[PDB]
């Protein structure tokens, strides 16, 4: 199978950064991993300024430009570091780990969002105006063949319900008709929040621009409506899954209650040709995926005496 | 020799004609072309207009051109391109960019300097032609000029967010994990058949990686036909505009713009599922140039200083703000002092202390207060002029409203929030409703507005200044009755205003004749800076912060005590603000006796009325 | 032949009367019912500075009594209210609109209000004045909202977008 060479260099560089930084010699990141081991946490925090001094930014800029393609190698290196220094954090009561970046040099507004930063690591600021429920998202799927009863596991899913194709270890031939084992599958927390532009960035006469920010994992409910929050994460693009052949008849080929814009009828450039689409046209829109959130806008004596210095 | 298929355009002659045009053209040929008499040839004939712009662009590094059509027609040999561009814009523009590619090299190596030219090689250039032809409205567009450059005019209604457009697809193999990029042509993606790797070579093993592709930016604009050209009993028409690359996010909503672009028509599908199309196309335009309808220089600083060195700066800008208004110099004094405002401070322990001046004008009903308010509206940088007669009870603050285009939620600020850091003018103060009045009460007391609706709890910032104008009950303000009965305003609301002026109109022969005289002289057809005030106001408001010295202490304490020989403590904090605002004028960095004397004189002349 | 017809015209149009296919959706319920349309081929509408109009004004000047006759000929059915007819003439013409420098503007338009008891020919006088000037609109009470209908939303059925 074809492998990457730059990804390997980033993976070893991240391991060296985690093992060697130690600048306060305190082993600050090893201190954090020990704190996670004792407190049973599932997310790590990496500062950009700390990384901004090793390799003269060669690693930092490489991570920033292509965060989307380098994240799998960063997690792979983190797994090896955890195994080497703290095996207890390798299994649960495996913990799906998360990496949280913060303290980026420059901040962006919502009106600086262009398609040429898709996949890059950015930080944005805005006022929250709507939040949704904490729904469970399917992370690692598990199925059973209807006839063989063979078990498949760890079937990655990107944006739609994806079942396996080629059957496991025997002679059995089967393209479909699987049964999700909802008990064995891994799930994660999911939340969608709507943000708009700040009162100062809004021009004299303007209808405010909006965006969809996705919070996942331990970052749920940390943004409340009406507050002013600074998000940081990766800028992604989300397709329309309805015309990507969803299994159920419930989608019913884009059932609608309101009338779409006639102005952008045929003006929105949709790509065709793919076999999954058929003769349909796939469309895209820009959304944000956030990994770290910050905000920029007990009468018991015994417990009280504990906190104070 | 060879010609691009379909058209008659050939690159060979076009490139040579364009280079001859650029190195040869001057204002000499332009003024020979137009030759409208009274045409200046004072050294302009040899200025080499194109080469100087080319060099200044090279040294700046920006890629923006303003090639005109009349200038392109000026040269005799390149006259062919004038009629060769109107009919085939795309290919001619492609030749345009290709020639500009080496227009850089033609000038960087004339003296053989050490410019890298590598960043020039990487970057690309384009052109923005304008004034292509006679401007015609959207109401006269036939199918006879599809794919031809036109110039349109219209009102901007709305804009859409940035739209991604795929350029380079990206396919990965689910077995051998091999990555290959496939370019797309006109939207259609030619699917890879089987993995190129001969060893892997598996049928139907392709997966599309959406977030590893390459995208470009699009924007769509909506225009409306201007009300002037529409005839009787008609409904305005609409046209959609396509904007790409650097021109995205240029046209604000509600503006009126004249654009240049290529007319185009595309088919739209009859059925969503089937391949079938219907025999009626949609028409739009792809735009290439858009036109509509801080950073002060050191010379501006010098002229500001020398003007500030004037003996009497007070009276000059007293008369400049309202040239039409005759007499009423005292209210203009107060407004001039208001437009600067005392210094603002927020220390940790005590908290923020206000630095805005509030002024209320009231009196007999046929004075000129509304014109005074509309005068101060323009001078101030950021401000809003809306009457208080009606509208929503929170119309000056945030109002959570349902979005019209999308069934979503939008938080829209009001007029007090939109006048943050400036002067907000309220007209018809007496008609403002009893329920909305309380809103202003929290604005003039804490300078913040809190909204708690639809699951949103938040606070905004007002920090503005209120200048208001009111009218009494009846046709006259009789002096015998006190202020309270006539103005129909709550005592606290009137009290919290920093300065209150009474405008009186008495039947005086001298005053009536003098007023009528200059009014008729204005109607008769036969020391006022234009924009110096705005820059001086910005300089004084954004850089200058005065302080207080004991010389102000000695006068202020004894003045307040002497006024207490029914002056509330509000009076002293009003004197301090006015004195510190006067100190910002006659540019200084500290207060002295003159400022406090002027402030007390103003606040006691206010008491006299 | 396109653009020969405009809204508000009484015309006599000739053409071919043809059946529309009515296909697509809602065609099944009709079955054998069809739409129809007329392919147009001819138009017959039922109903400047030149020496002619240069001489008309001279003729009217030589006629004399321009003021009184102009006021009087307005609505000859109604007898009396001659001063009102003089004032309606002044309203028909417009005063000077001079744009003074530094932002000052002065209006030349006329604001005339006519009060009085009911049943005095209140509402023929008005309607009659609307005939004289092409640019005029007769707006009435709360039956329809047109005086202040400077709305920014228009749910036009053709495209369902705002105008
Ligand atoms: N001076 C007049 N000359 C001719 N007819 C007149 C005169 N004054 C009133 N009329 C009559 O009055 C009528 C026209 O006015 P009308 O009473 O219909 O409306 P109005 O004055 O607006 O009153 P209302 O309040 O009832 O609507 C006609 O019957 C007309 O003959
Ligand atoms: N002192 C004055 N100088 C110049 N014009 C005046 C003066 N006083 C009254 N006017 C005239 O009277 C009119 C006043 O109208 P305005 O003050 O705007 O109405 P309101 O009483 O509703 O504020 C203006 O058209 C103006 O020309
Ligand atoms: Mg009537
Ligand atoms: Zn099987
Ligand atoms: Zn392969």
């Amino acid at each position: 199978k074809v492998d990457d060479v730059t990804g390997e260099k980033v993976r070893e560089a991240f391991e060296q950064f985690l093992e060697d930084f130690s600048v306060q010699v305190e082993k600050v990141y090893r201190a954090q991993i020990e704190f996670m081991k004792i407190y049973d946490l599932n997310t790590i925090y990496i500062d950009y300024q700390h990384l901004s001094m090793r390799e003269n930014g060669a690693l930092a800029m490489a991570i920033s430009e292509q965060y989307y393609r380098f994240l799998p190698f960063l997690q792979k290196g983190l797994r090896r570091v955890v195994r080497k220094y703290a095996p207890e954090l390798l299994n649960t009561s495996e913990r799906v780990f998360q990496i949280s970046f913060f303290n980026l040099p420059t901040v962006h507004r919502i009106r600086d969002i262009r398609s040429e930063k898709i996949g890059s690591l950015l930080s944005i600021s805005g006022t929250v105006t709507r939040t949704s429920e904490v729904r469970p998202e399917l992370y690692k799927a598990s199925f059973t063949c209807d006839m063989c009863r063979a078990i498949v596991d760890n079937v990655e899913q990107s944006f739609k319900y994806t079942e396996p194709t080629f059957c496991p270890n025997p002679s059995c031939e089967n393209r479909a008709f699987w049964t999700l084992n909802v008990t064995r599958s891994r799930f994660l927390d999911w939340q969608k929040v709507r943000i708009q532009e700040n009162a100062n960035e809004i021009p004299t006469g303007s209808m405010p621009r909006t965006l969809d920010v996705i919070l996942r994992g331990d970052s749920v409910e940390r943004a409340k409506p009406g507050d002013r929050c600074k998000f940081t994460g990766v800028e992604i693009v989300v397709p329309d899954v309805t015309q990507l052949g969803l299994p159920g008849v419930k989608p019913s080929s884009t059932l609608d209650t309101r009338g779409i814009s006639k102005t952008t009828e045929g003006l929105n450039s949709g790509v065709t040709g793919l076999r999954s689409l058929g003769v349909r046209d796939l469309t895209y829109k820009i959304s944000f995926l956030a990994c770290h959130v910050i905000s920029i806008g007990e009468r018991d004596q015994e417990v009280f005496l504990n906190s104070l210095s | 020799l060879r010609i691009i298929w379909g058209t008659n355009v050939s690159i060979q002659e076009c490139t040579t004609n364009f280079r001859n045009f650029l190195m040869s053209f001057k204002y000499k040929f332009r003024k020979i072309l137009d030759e409208r008499e009274e045409f200046i040839n004072n050294t302009t004939d040899e200025e080499l207009y194109y080469i100087k712009q080319l060099n200044e662009m090279r040294e700046l590094g920006t890629s923006n051109l303003n090639l005109d059509a009349r200038n392109l027609l000026a040269y005799k040999q390149t006259e062919d391109l004038y009629h060769q561009l109107l009919n085939y814009p795309q290919e001619v523009i492609s030749i345009m960019d290709q020639t500009i590619k080496d227009c850089m090299v033609s000038l960087i190596v004339d003296n053989n300097l050490d410019y890298d030219l590598d960043e020039i090689e990487t970057k690309f250039y384009k052109v923005r032609p304008y004034n292509v032809g006679s401007c015609k409205g959207m109401r006269e567009l036939n199918p006879n000029d599809i794919d031809k450059l036109i110039n349109l005019k219209g009102l901007v209604l709305r804009s859409t967010p940035v739209i991604p457009d795929m350029k380079v697809a990206f396919f990965k193999c689910n077995v051998c994990d091999h990555t290959m990029a496939v370019e797309i042509d006109r939207g259609v993606i030619q699917e890879p058949a089987r993995c190129e790797r001969i060893d892997c070579n598996e049928p139907n093993s392709m997966s599309l990686i959406h977030n590893r592709c390459s995208f470009a930016d699009k924007q769509v604009i909506k225009l409306q036909e201007t009300p002037d050209f529409v005839p009787d009993g008609q409904t305005p028409h609409s046209i959609s505009l396509c904007v790409y690359d650097e021109l995205v996010d240029s046209c604000r909503a509600g503006d009126r713009i004249e654009v240049t672009g290529t007319f185009r028509s595309i088919p739209i599908r009859a059925n969503s599922r089937q391949r079938v199309l219907k025999s009626l196309y949609k028409t739009y335009v792809d735009v290439v140039h858009v036109k509509k309808v801080r950073q002060i220089t050191d010379q501006d600083l010098a002229k500001i200083r020398e003007v500030a060195a004037r003996e009497d700066l007070y009276s000059l800008l007293a008369r400049s703000i309202a040239p039409s208004i005759y007499e009423l110099e005292d209210v203009k004094k107060g407004i001039l002092l208001q437009l600067f405002g005392g210094t603002n401070k927020t220390f940790t322990k005590g908290g923020r202390y206000r630095g805005d001046i509030n002024i209320l004008l009231c009196g007999d009903p046929s004075t000129s207060k509304s014109q005074i308010l509309q005068y101060v509206h323009k001078i101030t940088p950021r401000g809003v002029y809306t009457s208080g007669k009606g509208s929503s009870a929170v119309g000056l603050t945030a109002y959570i409203t349902r979005d019209v285009d999308t069934k979503q939620l939008v938080l829209e600020s009001g007029a007090l929030v939109l006048s943050d850091g400036g002067v907000c003018c309220i007209d018809e103060f007496d008609k403002m409703s009893d329920s909305t009045r309380s809103v202003l009460h929290e604005v003039m007391e804490q300078q913040t507005i809190s909204i708690a609706k639809a699951g949103i709890i938040t606070t905004l910032n007002a920090r503005s200044s209120i200048l208001a104008s009111a009218n009494p009950i009846g046709s006259r303000y009789n002096p015998n009755l006190p202020v309270t009965e006539n103005i129909d305003l709550p005592p606290p609301l009137l009290s919290r205003f920093d300065l209150v002026y009474l405008v009186l109109d008495k039947v005086d022969e001298k005053n009536d004749r003098e007023l009528a005289k200059h009014l008729t002289n204005l109607y008769l057809e036969d020391v006022l800076p234009v924009e110096f005030l705005t820059m001086y106001i910005s300089y004084a408001k954004e850089h200058i912060h005065p302080i207080i010295t004991e010389a102000a202490k000695t006068e202020l304490v004894r003045a307040y005590v002497g006024m207490r020989k029914t002056a509330t403590t509000r009076q002293l904090e009003s004197m301090i603000r006015l004195a510190e605002a006067h100190a910002k004028m006659k540019l200084k960095n500290v207060v002295e006796l003159e400022d406090v004397q002027e402030a007390v004189r103003l606040i006691r002349s206010a008491i006299k009325d | 032949l396109v653009r020969s017809l405009s809204p508000g015209d009484i015309v006599d149009v000739t053409g071919i009367f043809l059946p529309a296919p009515y296909t697509g959706f809602k065609a099944l319920k009709a079955g054998l019912l069809t739409e129809t349309y007329l392919e147009a081929q001819f138009v017959r509408q039922h109903k400047s500075l030149t020496s002619d109009v240069e001489e008309r004004v001279m003729e009217l000047i030589t006629s004399g009594d321009v003021y009184n006759r102009l006021a009087k000929s307005i609505a000859p059915e109604i007898y009396g209210n001659l001063d009102v007819k003089k004032a309606l003439l002044l309203l028909l013409v417009g005063g000077v609109d001079k744009r003074v420098g530094d932002g000052m503007k002065i209006r030349g338009d006329i604001n005339v209000c006519l009060m009085g008891d009911p049943g005095v020919a209140k509402s023929q006088l008005l309607k009659a004045i609307c005939k004289i000037s092409p640019r005029g609109v007769y707006t009435t009470g709360k039956g329809s909202s047109g005086v202040g209908l400077t709305a920014a939303v228009m749910k036009d059925p053709v495209t369902d977008e705002m105008i």
